[PDB]
């Protein structure tokens, strides 16, 4: 078979295989920016109520479908990538899950131009310039040209603290953990 | 649901374009094998029971035709027989010889002579 | 194509329809199909809806349109149905014109709780000797009747039915009941012959018939015990009282086994779903008697199961024995030899009716019990003496058919028996003594066993002029 | 409406139509086959296609073959010119005597009658033999079951019984094959011609045959009792008269839909059974009854799989049994003809509400006798017939009298009695056992009464061989 | 919090909350129903959906339908005031006097007492009945079963248990019917206002009355036992006194299960049955115990499916018993009654260091010769008794002595024969076993020790035999 070049991030599922599909596909002939490009436009196309009504119905045979989504790819000028994908997504009938394609295509290539995704947890807010430091120490975390995507919820649950998500990698110094931590040394 | 040709192989090759230079008619690409049952893609003019040959010389009878793939029982060990191998038509049900061409004459399941006394002169076949 | 109350049926085949859409259709609730049939949507799935088909399969295709009818399971009810058979969604069958009926009540409704019932304390009277001395059925109670292939269950469900008449047809409206017969998986040539034989009888007047004969899809059979359980039940509820007859109740479980295999659902035990005894008490947990402040109605249940081969352990058999309140053991020995009813008093008991049976009756079926008993431990002199009654007793126990006794009659035979009047008579001809003996206080005593009747008890007087009859009659015979 | 195979596992094609999909039980025919190939439709699996269970060999098919979708359930040719033409169950003669030619083609896949088409008496069927009639009567319109079936008589049952339906009522009768052995079906076809209940010359024959062989795949085997069904279904209906349906055998019809529920991918229920047993019984059996037209006396051969009568399959068949016959090699061997169970044999409509008191009387008097004889047999084995009373070996003689009578001579069956065939009423029968057990006849021998009509034919032996 | 319904599969309901998810067995309230539907969460399913079990009926329930979380388990009233009152699973009184009126409430979902809790004292209760007393002696604080099939005598058994053991009881008494008779629990009702133990003007009530009856769905049966629990733990733990829970029938809490898992996408075991059958059982069972903050004397009784004793439900209880009480169909058929079986019936306190050294050695001799004539009978059967020696006719003579004198006339069955009800104390019971085991009453007839109470009467009932 041809040896396809795995994405970074295994997506799983029927989303995964076709994504990872397209993902091989535009990798080789290089066009993994214009085709993401192209995957968001069909994340808003198809969105429309009129299509959506109308592609989420099985009782408009398929061939009805692939002629619809042949029509808005010529009159929107996609890749032939993106095109081949619509119309395969549609012939296989896996319009219903479209949408958690597009999303692992993203989720495949936030990580092709380094990306790891982060979280922090606070009680409270945060002022602008301890925000600053944690962009930085955790900018120091990371690797070379590994962008960050940082996240601050806040939670009040946990009695104060911080906690940090840096992909897999976990520090939770929440006084939540140290009340409980303390409490069960107690009673042992 | 899924199915057996959703592999992200097939799907590559459909995206890019690649699959029209594949002759998805008489020949077909292993999808799966293993205890002895390969799951072709392809063959789409295979008939139920007609029997196809492996790349590796080796024999099968495609017995489940579904819309996917087409599922082979293989005549022999599926040691020879890799993922990707390639399955061509024989175009025609299993037959065997038939005459008194066969008469003392030690023979296996298909009409091959297994007692090492020479061919078997065999002039007729039969379904 | 309005998607909330209406959708197509994604896909048919095994019974259970696939519909895509009617996205504000409540679970249990019945819909329509375009063809004409009907279903009830079980499982209300995230993408879709699975409708079982009340009808046959065929009549529905992928593509027709499924419309939400907007209520919960439900057939029609009253007294506009007395007379008139009916499918197991209340249309008619007998083609003697549309049901007509004002109220509908839901088939799946619950039962009464723990504070409007009540002790049983009247009797449902059936005409059967064995089943009215020795395992007597109250207002109210789940008498099962368990047996074999024929063995005569249906003739005790229609014996009763038919003996129903004595009351019907008189003006006191507290000793009306009125009957309900639900024939499940059953040949329909018998359905329509007794329904000849209830309309020959005048007993249709006030008789019901629900009908899911073998011809009819497992759903239908699923749900006409539950169809005629709400019928009984409005009666029930409106202070007046009803008798429902199941008839078989493991027809019903296994149309259930195939409702639940075809929907791939884990077979358990002889291939029957998990709910099975939910199936069955959910039903006959119905068969209520109302407190004075509900109304007083009262329903009966007279549930029927078919063994095999006499095995009384098997799992359906003794989940409806894990629900109801009695039995009556028909053996197949006893009726292939020649008693009739086949009723094995040994093991048939009625833990409930006891205390409702009829005093006038109450005293000799007691010591008619008692001997019985007795003979059955011995089966010289009070051994021989044990061994003449009771097979005086069990001469005197066999009945006819279609041919149910008011009580007194009952009173009168098995006085004669008891108090050893016969014990002398040589033992075949207890039958000839019984049928003629009959006759006699049938016509000239009336006034006697019109007394016992009234009184609702063999007095002093009346026990006196009772043995002036039978000593005079056997005198002369 | 065309339409495409897109599957082909074993017995089972999924086809795909474009345009409108058939209803369930449609019959859709392959284009492109050597030999017509007929697709019954079972299931909508969405997405415009179908799953049918293939009526023959399936090999050779192509994913993408074109269906043609006849529009209706399988259609068989009925009238009375099926009549002595064997047919396989689509309808296709299978005889090698040409077309079946008829002005009428009836859907095997019908309803029963509705309760307002039904009979609501109970009748009796007049088959003129004695044993059948007398301790066993065959109600009209109700389905009676047929035990033994080994070298005992069936065959030479089946075709008396055939004869005498067709002589003393004039009805038809259809014989329907399930899961028959080839060699076994030609056999019957050629007693048939011989006996004369087919007649290849002058179309005076009376009965239709309808073979499911044993080597077509399970979703023909399962239909072909329907197709018998249809066949006598247009005698009932159209032509208004009572009809016999021989269904042999009846177990292999529960065995075939069987593995047709299995195939199409069903749990399995009992003991292996489809989970839709009782109601795929029920719907072939509930359309033997007897309509306000006719009717339809159905006699099933059954087979009780591993003598276990509460297997599901005999368990379920027994529940719609309007009557018994038990043929038996213990009598066989005494020369007795036809070898029918006395005793064993039951029916429902041994009432006396229904055969009237005369009958249930002669009936349960003759039954009683034979219980006597067989009890006193044992006595005779041990003790010694020295043993017995007066009121003992008068009951011996008179239960062999009573045995000798209830055998008769088949006119199906003149080249192996040597006698001819006598088909006996019923009032010949009730008076010649209500003379027998009365004690009329206690001067004449045993010998007899061996295998003769009416009690007179017995007189007159007697006067024949004393004289 | 607030999720909406998206799938209704039977009782098992699907929400899905966008906001925050509701942990496990955390109870939700489907807002727009006439009554109180009660949801108790069972799964995470992930993708921000709940899989649950619905309380009650969930016909009527529309998918998008709004869910109220509630954000602690099923809190059900506890306190003195649930005694004389009716309840339900979610704690509402089912009585019709008004809402149950506590200052505390408990979670029905507490754990199991820990390690350093249990309890070792190991006492004998006597129920004054001479099987359960004589070889199988219940002991106080410890948990007891009743297995038997369908219509052996388990209510009848549980309700003299309730009458004596309770009547002579100072502490308090729950009993929890789960998937029993609705008239059982009226008739329960009824005969305790009668018998004082309620008082519907007072505050005198010593029983607490929870009822999850077979009408109600799965998903209240299987978690009405734990409310009895709850009900029970409080009077043990909180009040610190010694309580009586009686459970009827417990089969039907795991049955319910089996009912649910099918639905809950699970794997079944053994006999359908779900996978986690053991678990439940145990978590449930293990805060039946007698810990160091008070007492629970349980008796349940367990149905046997299909009289099977090899089937997993009562299989798997066996080991959370000290003392069973195996009721027997084939020993009910001989008229024995209580059909206690003598073999199957055991205890932890058959020690002859808690019961003593007479009525070990008692028992012991019962059993042994009970066991010998178990061996005998199948020679008994078919040679008959006549080939046997003088020891085994003595063996069999005592043996079926032994048998009928284990039998008893309950009080609860007054209405059933008419007899009258009889408690035997201990010492009476031991008496009487051992002259009959040394042989003293060789002379009586067997028929003698049919139902009676102390053996005096057994002797006196021979003396009016011999009249
Ligand atoms: N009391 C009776 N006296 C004489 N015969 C009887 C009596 N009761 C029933 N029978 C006979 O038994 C036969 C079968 O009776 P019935 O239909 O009541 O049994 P069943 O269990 O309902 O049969 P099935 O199981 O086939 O429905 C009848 O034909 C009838 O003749
Ligand atoms: N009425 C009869 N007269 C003489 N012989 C008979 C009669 N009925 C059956 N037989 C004998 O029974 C044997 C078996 O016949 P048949 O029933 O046709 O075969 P099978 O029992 O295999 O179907 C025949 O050889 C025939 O001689
Ligand atoms: N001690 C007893 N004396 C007489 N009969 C009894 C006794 N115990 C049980 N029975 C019989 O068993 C029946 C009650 O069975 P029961 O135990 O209530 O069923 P289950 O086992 O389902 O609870 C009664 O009808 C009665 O005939
Ligand atoms: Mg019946
Ligand atoms: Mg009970």
């Amino acid at each position: 078979f041809a040896k396809l070049v795995r994405p970074p991030v295994q997506i799983y599922g029927i989303e995964g295989r076709y994504a990872t599909a397209l993902y091989s596909a535009a990798s080789k002939q290089n066009k993994l920016e214009q085709v993401e490009k192209e995957l968001l436009r069909v994340g808003q196309i198809l969105k429309e109520p009129k299509m959506a009504a109308s592609l989420l119905n099985p009782y408009v045979k398929r061939s009805v479908k692939v002629k619809s989504l042949s029509d808005m790819t010529a009159k929107e000028k996609f890749s032939p990538l993106t095109s081949n994908l619509i119309n395969l997504l549609a012939e296989n009938g896996r319009l219903t899950n479209t949408p958690a394609v597009i999303s692992a295509f993203s989720t495949m290539m936030s990580v092709h131009r380094g990306e790891v995704p982060c979280t922090v947890t606070t009680a409270s807010a945060l002022d602008e310039a301890t925000l600053t430091e944690l962009k930085t120490v955790l900018k120091s975390f990371l690797s070379k040209g590994q962008v960050l995507k940082l996240e601050v919820k806040i939670d009040p649950s946990i009695m104060g603290g911080m906690i940090v998500r840096i992909g897999e990698k976990y520090v939770d110094m929440s006084a939540k953990t140290k009340i409980q931590k303390l409490s069960r040394a107690m009673r042992e | 649901k899924t199915g057996t040709a959703e592999v992200s192989s097939i799907l590559e090759e459909r995206i890019l374009g690649a699959d029209t230079s594949v002759d998805l008619e008489e020949t077909g690409r292993v999808l799966s094998i293993g205890d002895g049952i390969a799951r072709v893609h392809g063959l789409r003019n295979v008939q139920a029971e007609e029997m196809v040959e492996f790349s590796s010389g080796l024999k099968g009878m495609s017995l489940n035709l579904e819309p996917d793939n087409v599922g082979v029982v293989v005549f022999g060990n599926d040691k020879l027989i890799k993922e990707g191998d390639i399955v061509k038509r024989t175009g025609a049900i299993v037959d065997v010889p038939v005459g008194e061409e066969l008469l003392g004459r030690v023979v296996d399941a298909l009409g091959n002579a297994i007692d090492g006394k020479g061919p078997i002169g065999s002039k007729a076949r039969r379904r | 194509v309005d998607l909330e109350e209406t959708g197509r049926v994604l896909s048919i085949g095994d019974g259970i329809a696939r519909v895509h859409g009617l996205r504000n259709v409540q679970a249990e609730e019945m819909v329509e199909f375009s063809s004409g049939l009907k279903g009830m949507s079980l499982n209300l799935e995230p993408d879709n809806v699975g409708v079982v088909v009340f009808g046959n399969d065929k009549l529905i295709k992928e593509g027709d349109i499924v419309k939400r009818t907007g209520a919960i399971v439900d057939v029609p009810v009253g007294e506009e149905l007395l007379g008139r058979v009916v499918d197991a969604l209340g249309n008619a069958i007998d083609g003697k014109g549309p049901i007509g009926s004002k109220a509908r009540r839901r088939v799946g409704l619950k039962a009464p709780g723990i504070i409007p019932r009540i002790s049983v304390r009247e009797p449902m009277q059936t005409g059967i000797k064995a089943v009215d001395s020795l395992v007597p059925i109250g207002r109210g109670q789940r008498e099962l009747i368990i047996g074999d292939r024929q063995t005569g269950k249906t003739s005790i469900a229609i014996d009763t039915i038919i003996n129903q008449k004595r009351f019907n047809d008189g003006t006191d409206e507290k000793k009306k009941l009125y009957c309900i017969y639900v024939a499940i998986g059953q040949k329909r040539s018998t359905v329509a012959q007794l329904v000849k034989r209830l309309t020959d009888a005048d007993a249709m007047k006030y008789t019901i018939v629900v009908s899911a004969t073998a011809s009819d899809a497992a759903p239908l059979q699923y749900l006409a015990p539950y169809s005629g359980c709400s019928m009984g039940e409005y009666f029930r509820d409106n202070g007046k009282h009803a008798l429902i007859i199941y008839d078989d109740l493991s027809k019903q479980a296994v149309a259930y086994r195939q409702m639940s295999l075809l929907l791939r659902r884990p077979p358990g035990r002889e291939a029957y779903p998990g709910d099975v005894f939910y199936l069955h008490s959910r039903l006959l947990e119905r068969a209520a008697k109302m407190n004075d402040a509900f109304g007083g109605g009262s329903l009966t249940a007279l549930p029927v199961i078919e063994t095999q081969a006499g095995d009384v352990s098997a799992y359906i058999p003794t989940n409806v024995i894990s629900i109801t309140d009695g039995q009556i053991f028909l053996e197949t020995e006893l009726f292939y030899k020649g008693i009739r009813p086949a009723i094995n008093v040994g093991l048939s008991v009625s833990r409930v009716g006891s205390a409702a049976q009829t005093r006038a009756m109450k005293q000799v079926a007691g010591t008619m019990k008692l001997e019985l008993a007795q003979y059955r431990e011995v089966a010289d002199a009070a051994t021989q003496q044990l061994l003449s009654r009771g097979v005086r007793l069990t001469e005197l126990l066999k009945q006819g058919q279609y041919s149910p006794m008011a009580i007194e009659e009952q009173v009168a035979v098995i006085y004669a028996g008891v108090r050893g009047y016969l014990d002398k008579l040589e033992p075949s001809k207890i039958t000839k003594f019984e049928n003629a003996f009959l006759s006699h206080v049938i016509s000239q005593h009336q006034a006697l066993l019109g007394k016992i009747r009234t009184d609702g008890k063999i007095s002093e007087e009346s026990d006196a002029k009772l043995k002036e009859i039978v000593t005079n009659f056997l005198a002369g015979f | 409406t065309t339409g495409r195979i897109v599957a082909v596992i074993g017995a089972v094609v999924d086809v795909q139509f474009d345009e409108g999909l058939p209803p369930i039980l449609n019959a859709l025919e392959v284009q492109g086959r050597e030999t017509r190939l007929v697709l019954e439709v079972a299931q909508h699996l969405g997405e415009s296609t179908v799953r049918t269970i293939a009526m023959d060999g399936t090999e050779g098919l192509v994913r993408g073959q074109k269906v043609l979708d006849s529009g209706a359930p399988i259609r068989i040719p009925v009238g009375p010119e099926t009549l002595g033409r064997i047919m396989n169950v689509i309808g296709e003669p299978i005889d090698e005597r040409g077309p079946i030619k008829t002005k009428q083609f009836a859907a095997i896949h019908a309803e029963a009658p509705e309760f307002v088409e039904m009979s609501v008496e109970q009748e009796i069927l007049v088959t003129g033999i004695k044993v059948v009639d007398l301790l066993a009567p065959y109600a009209k319109g109700g389905k009676i079951g047929l035990f033994g079936g080994a070298g005992v008589g069936k065959t030479v049952l089946i075709m008396e019984l055939i004869n005498n339906v067709a002589k003393a009522h004039g009805g038809y009768s259809v014989f329907a094959g399930v899961g028959e052995r080839t060699r076994e079906g030609n056999d019957l076809y050629h007693e048939m011609i011989e006996s004369g209940v087919i007649n290849l010359k002058d179309a005076t024959s009376k009965v239709a045959l309808v073979y499911g062989q044993m080597n077509e795949p399970p979703g023909a085997r399962a239909r072909v009792a329907l197709t018998g069904l249809t066949v006598a279904e247009y005698f009932r209906d159209q032509e208004g008269q009572d009809v016999l349906l021989f269904i042999d055998n009846i177990f292999r019809f529960t065995q075939a839909g069987s593995e047709v529920s299995a195939l199409l991918g069903r749990i399995p229920s009992a003991v292996g059974y489809q989970p839709t047993l009782a109601t795929d019984m029920g719907t072939m059996q509930e359309r033997i009854t007897t309509t306000k037209k006719g009717s339809i006396t159905s006699v099933q051969a059954i087979y009780v799989p591993a003598d276990d009568l509460t297997d599901p399959a005999p368990a379920t068949t027994f529940a719609h049994l309007d009557a018994t016959t038990v043929l038996s090699r213990a009598i066989a061997e005494l020369g007795i003809y036809p070898a029918v169970d006395p005793l064993d044999s039951t029916s429902r409509i041994m009432d006396p509400n229904i055969v009237g008191s005369e009958h249930y009387d002669v009936a349960r008097g003759v039954q009683k006798i034979l219980q006597d004889y067989k009890s006193l047999q044992d006595i005779i084995a041990i003790l010694g017939m020295d043993e017995l009373s007066e009121e003992d070996k008068l009951t011996v003689s008179r239960a062999r009298k009573i045995q000798r009578f209830l055998s008769q001579p088949f006119q199906v069956a003149e080249v192996f009695t040597g006698h001819l065939g006598k088909l006996v009423p019923l009032k010949e029968t009730i008076k010649g056992f209500q003379q027998i057990l009365a004690g009329e006849y206690d001067h004449l021998p045993e010998q007899a009464f061996y295998m003769v009509g009416p009690i007179e034919e017995a007189v007159a032996k007697a006067d024949k061989l004393a004289e």
